[PDB]
């Protein structure tokens, strides 16, 4: 059964590979997002 | 109060919201100018109705 770990462990990585992905869509959009708040307040003040 | 405080919180500097009270003040004065002169107008023309008699 050593042999069927590996897709096991080599899943979790390629799922996780993702993960990482989307963390990195979702920082893009914070940015993209803090960008406009930026802009609201500078209205707003 | 904190909690909505930071809720509704923008990155942004401080010193910049604070002069947005310029930009008010320059869009509200133009009212205020439509009001005196509409004042004006109206005691004209009330003087005028007790000049008439």
């Amino acid at each position: 059964s050593n042999a069927d770990l590996i897709s096991y462990f080599s899943k979790t990585a390629d799922e996780m590979e993702e993960m990482m992905k989307k963390f990195e869509k979702t920082i893009t959009e914070i940015e993209a997002h803090l960008t406009g708040v930026e802009a609201h307040a500078m209205a707003m003040q | 109060d904190v909690d909505t405080y930071l809720s509704n919180l923008q990155t942004k500097t401080t010193l910049s919201m604070i002069a947005d009270g310029l930009e008010r003040s320059a869009r509200d004065f133009d009212a205020f100018l439509e009001e005196n002169v509409t004042l004006e107008w109206e005691a004209q023309r009330k003087r005028i109705y007790q000049h008439f008699g």
